[PDB]
């Protein structure tokens, strides 16, 4: 096993007098997929500028001025290819997924819409009533509402607080102009990463990125990636009632640490501990997660997840549940609970299994190119360079329950979190109750 | 359940009517008369049961006793002091508690009102008992008219009055008896009193606008707690205040010379929590009359939720009546200072005139200054 | 002499119920009848007149009113509930006096 | 940084909390009393039995 990992193939890099960072992994693998990952977001955005990330994303495709639509698309589906990808706060990338015998066709491909695109200004005005629709849709999916909502009131006045899809407002104004404003501000070598997995050559790859990103920075700017505004953490509410729904949705946080910060480790091994439910698994006997068991027991949720989405320099550390209009409260109580118990008398048999289960997940992160790009991608991006599976190993091979102790109540002990709730919620008590549930009457 | 709070056959009564109880999230001080009732109702349960350690219910010990019980017993006087005192802020914060209720029509909750109003009546019982206890010339002779005013109700009277108190004429009997009513009342209030809250719970508190609150409604406990040991060191201040630096403040001297069953103190003037229905009482030259009017006085407040006429609850969008209201508020502060005041034209008149206006006020204008109001706005 | 129209306005501003912002209406205390009446509002105004009573909660609770801006002005109160409750009294004396 | 190393230090834990409730107590006690008293005492010079225990034990 250990020995597995260590046998696991080193990850490849190396940037360009260009800016760019070109890595990636090799496999024996026909296939493969290789990806540009920007360090472009939402958070990037401004009160004006907010929403052309997206709806850049979605122009993204459909073209270059070297080959128009029809011919980008008969090009990539013609080779049987998948250009397919996204764009977070704080991050976006654009990966393909072809045979390997493609990483010079597919790179160019790559290079061609990250630095020219149609913005056919009459293939904008469509995808404008596109969004516009397709955010109608984002909308009802309260799965989500609930966490930009989080977003929104968490990280109230700064630029998380912004969705990645931007005001109808702004999707109803933006200008030809403004998103190639939005491309050649962001779009740059320096924040963006070509990462690909599969049965690639490393050289082969650089030369090709070396080929088609042909990009030249004079200034000492162009070179400089601008680090950004600090996001001030609120801890307060944002109550979306309406009564009108099957049932509410509840997601509350406290302040997540940032990427880089070791104990995100430990924290993710918390996380580990409680996990998340969901009607369909089977087990009102499962593991230690009583948030779990206790769901079973006394029928508190539909479904429920922990996560600690984080960022550059911040993060989300808390929980999500969906429960009917009546068991809401009983819910938070037995949850926020959880939270109490695992930062004031978590035990080492339970961490032991958090760990394994993290490991589990920690290999099964990385399943197939496709992912493992994903990582690369994101690894060099937002950690500095690629965390193997060794490594990782370690990280949270090492962390016991003193220290997930330690950890937890170091980030939620008597923290003034961020609560989110959106349906027939009336049952959810105030603030000051949800809040004085920080605290164990220890 | 995992709560406990809620599982528990006792426990889940606290964590229901202190914690987790829906309250009005709108609710202004005149919603604490009542938590603070309640603490009056203790301190005086627990001061009196204490100073009953002390008492000594028979004529020839009973005034001393008292004496005895406060320069001789460690802080027996402060004891006292807090005693007296708190059936004052106990009947200010009924005062208080009945004008809120009265002014956003809470009487609406007619059973959590009329419960109210029997505990006013117990209230003003108990505390008639009691001060006959220290047997001072006053306490005697409160006896002697209080009881005696039961005299009135014809056949059943002068015969149920010799024997509300002792035999014949108020006398240690009638003492020991009432020691006994007054140890035992307070009791009685308590247990109205959970009564009084039932049937509130039963319907949600009030709230100042007199519209639904469901809309809003917030968690008792995190709140009005607090709101409650707010209020309670606020009006805690003055009531120790008095019993520390000028107890006999309200309390009248007249009552520190011992009872003489032979002379009644020229100047008898009532304790002051209930001169005004006095008042009331002797203005009406009738012994019929006189308590009839009495009667009534207070015995009225069980009319008032069939004396509202207006389409909104509360008058707080009812200028017109509101204004009648502080004419009724102050009509009292008069048959008040009426009542400490002697018998002769510059009063008197303007007694039983106030002690006429108190009723009409409530009988008559109320109702009709409420249905006027309802037609200047097409209802 | 004296228009009752020219009252009314007086009484309206002078209730001042307008200036936590909520229609007459709004205020009428909710009996069984009005409970009734309100209970056949269309979604429309029923939502509405909510929030208004929230948002009268919310000030009143928070001492402090309404902009002079946002009063609403007595011609322009709407009479929301004024008409069903009117069938429901009238339904209901036509069966109180069925029942005799 | 007194509020702060107070917090972290007293008010987090609320075992801490609690524990120095009681030890403040004490210390409130103890001094608000003498001062108390002191206060009162002063503003009555020569006229309590504490003042006057001298013409039979001088001053
Ligand atoms: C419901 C609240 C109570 C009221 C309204 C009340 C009121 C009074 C009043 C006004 C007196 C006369 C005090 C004076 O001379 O100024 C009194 C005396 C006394 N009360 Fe209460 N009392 C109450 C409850 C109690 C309780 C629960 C006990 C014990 C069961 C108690 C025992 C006594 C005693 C010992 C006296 C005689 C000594 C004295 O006069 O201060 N009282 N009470
Ligand atoms: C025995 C002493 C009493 C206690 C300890 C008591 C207690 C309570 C309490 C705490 C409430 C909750 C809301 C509030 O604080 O106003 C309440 C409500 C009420 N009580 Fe009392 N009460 C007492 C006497 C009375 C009296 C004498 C009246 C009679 C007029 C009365 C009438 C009411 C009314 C109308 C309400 C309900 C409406 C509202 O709360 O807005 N209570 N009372
Ligand atoms: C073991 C202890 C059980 C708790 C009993 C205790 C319990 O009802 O405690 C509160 C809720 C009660 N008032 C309120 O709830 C309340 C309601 C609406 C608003 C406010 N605040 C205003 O802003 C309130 O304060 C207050 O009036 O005391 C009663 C009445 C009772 O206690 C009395 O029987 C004691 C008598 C019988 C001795």
């Amino acid at each position: 096993y250990a020995q597995a990992l260590q046998s696991v193939p080193e990850t490849q890099v190396s940037q360009l007098d260009n800016g760019v960072r070109v890595a990636s992994e090799q496999s024996s693998q026909p296939t493969c997929t290789v990806g540009v990952w920007i360090d472009a977001g939402s958070r990037y955005e401004s009160e004006k500028n907010n929403g052309a990330g997206y709806f850049l994303e979605h122009l993204a495709f459909k073209g270059t001025k070297n080959r128009p639509q029809n011919a980008l698309e008969k090009e990539v589906e013609s080779m049987g290819a998948h250009l397919n990808a996204y764009s977070s706060r704080e991050h976006t990338a654009y990966y393909i997924k072809a045979l390997s015998k493609d990483v010079p066709k597919a790179v160019e491909l790559l290079a061609d819409i990250v630095q020219n695109c149609s913005l056919e200004d009459s293939q904008i005005e469509k995808e404008r009533d596109v969004i516009v629709r397709e955010l109608q849709e984002n909308d009802t999916s309260m799965r989500e509402v609930v966490f930009n909502y989080l977003h929104a009131t968490a990280f109230q006045g700064t630029g998380l607080a912004q969705s990645v899809e931007g005001p109808s407002e702004n999707i109803r104004k933006l200008s030809r102009a403004d998103l190639t404003e939005y491309l050649s501000t962001h779009y740059t070598a320096p924040r963006m990463v070509l990462a690909a997995a599969g049965g690639v050559e490393h050289q082969q790859l650089l030369e090709l990125a070396q080929k088609h990103f042909g990009g030249v920075p004079f200034t000492y700017d162009d070179d400089a990636v601008p680090t950004l505004s600090k996001c001030r953490f609120t801890g307060s509410q944002i109550r979306h009632r309406e009564d009108g729904l099957p049932l509410a949705h509840v997601a509350i946080a406290v302040e997540g640490p940032g990427w880089a910060h070791p104990d995100l480790v430990a924290l993710q091994v918390a996380n580990a501990i409680i996990g998340h439910y969901d009607r369909t698994y089977g087990g009102g006997l499962h593991s230690s997660s009583p948030l779990a068991s206790i769901a079973v027991t006394n029928k508190l949720c539909q479904s429920f997840q922990t996560f600690s989405i984080c960022y550059s320099e911040t993060g989300l550390f808390g929980f999500y549940f969906v429960c009917d209009r009546m068991s809401i409260d009983d819910m938070m109580f037995v949850l926020q609970g959880q939270w109490m118990r695992l930062c004031t008398s978590i035990s080492e048999s339970e961490v032991l299994r958090g760990k394994n289960f993290l490991r589990n997940a920690l290999v099964s992160h990385l399943d197939g190119t496709t992912p493992v790009c994903e990582d690369i991608g994101r690894e060099l991006l937002t950690y500095g360079r690629r965390i193997p599976l060794e490594e990782w190993e370690e990280r949270l091979a090492e962390v016991d329950a003193r220290m997930v102790r330690e950890v937890c109540s170091k980030y939620i002990y008597d923290q003034c979190p961020a609560v989110a709730g959106p349906g027939p919620i009336e049952q959810l008590p105030d603030y000051n109750r949800i809040r004085s549930g920080m605290f164990w009457l220890r | 359940a995992p709560n406990i709070r809620k599982s528990h056959p006792l426990l889940k009564m606290i964590n229901n009517s202190l914690i987790d109880l829906p309250a009005p999230s709108n609710i202004s001080a005149w919603w604490n008369f009542g938590s603070l009732l309640a603490v009056c109702l203790m301190t005086q349960i627990l001061t009196g049961l204490l100073l009953a350690m002390h008492y000594t219910a028979d004529t020839s010990l009973a005034f001393s006793s008292v004496a005895h019980t406060c320069r001789n017993v460690q802080y027996g006087w402060l004891i006292r002091n807090l005693h007296a005192n708190g059936a004052s802020f106990f009947f200010i914060c009924i005062f208080l508690h009945i004008g809120r209720g009265l002014y956003y029509g809470s009487y609406l909750y007619k059973e959590t009102w009329n419960t109210g109003v029997i505990l006013l009546l117990t209230l003003m019982a108990t505390a008639f008992v009691g001060y006959v206890l220290p047997w001072g010339q006053m306490s005697f002779w409160g006896a002697t008219v209080i009881t005696n005013l039961f005299s009135a109700i014809p056949y059943i009277g002068h015969t149920l009055v010799e024997w509300a108190w002792g035999g014949f004429s108020v006398d240690n009997p009638t003492l020991t008896r009432f020691f006994a009513l007054h140890f035992l009342l307070p009791f009685a209030i308590a247990g109205i009193t959970i009564i009084h809250l039932t049937f509130l719970h039963e319907s949600g508190s009030n709230n100042p606008l007199g519209i639904s609150s469901d809309s809003d409604k917030i968690p008792f406990h995190p709140y009005y707690s607090f709101k409650d040991i707010l209020g309670l060191t606020l009006m805690l201040t003055p009531f120790l205040t008095l019993a520390l630096f000028s107890p006999n403040l309200l309390g009248d001297p007249e009552n520190f010379t011992p009872a003489n069953p032979l002379v009644t103190p020229p100047h008898i003037k009532p304790e002051w929590y209930f001169l005004f229905a006095y008042a009331i009482l002797r203005s009406i030259p009738n012994k019929l009359g006189g308590v009839l009017a009495l009667a009534a006085s207070v015995l009225i407040l069980f009319l008032i939720p069939f004396l509202h006429k207006s389409k909104q609850r509360t008058m707080t969008f009812r200028p017109l009546s509101q204004t009648l209201f502080w004419l009724l508020v102050a009509n009292l502060l008069i048959l008040t200072w009426i009542g400490s005041q002697p018998v002769e034209h510059p009063f008197i008149i303007i007694g039983q005139m106030a002690s006429l206006s108190y009723f009409t006020i409530l009988l008559i204008l109320f109702p009709t200054i409420g249905t006027l109001e309802n037609k200047m706005l097409n209802y | 002499s004296r228009w009752l129209e020219g009252i009314r306005k007086w009484y309206y501003n002078a209730a001042g119920f307008n200036k936590y912002g909520l229609m007459r209406d709004d205020t009428i205390y909710e009996n069984d009848d009005v409970k009734e009446a309100i209970r056949r509002l269309p979604e429309n105004l029923y939502d509405d007149r909510m929030f208004r009573i929230k948002r009268a909660l919310d000030l009143n609770m928070r001492q402090q009113i309404l902009p002079k801006e946002q009063w609403t002005k007595y011609e322009e109160d709407v009479p929301y509930l004024e008409p069903y409750l009117k069938e429901v009294i009238r339904e209901r004396k036509e069966r109180e006096e069925w029942d005799k | 940084t007194l509020t702060a190393r107070l917090y972290s230090l007293l008010f987090r834990r609320t075992s801490t909390f609690a524990l120095t409730i009681v030890v403040g107590a004490l210390l409130f006690e103890r001094a608000f009393d003498q001062g108390a008293d002191a206060i009162y005492e002063h503003i009555n010079e020569g006229k309590l039995w504490k003042h006057i225990k001298h013409k039979y034990e001088n001053k």
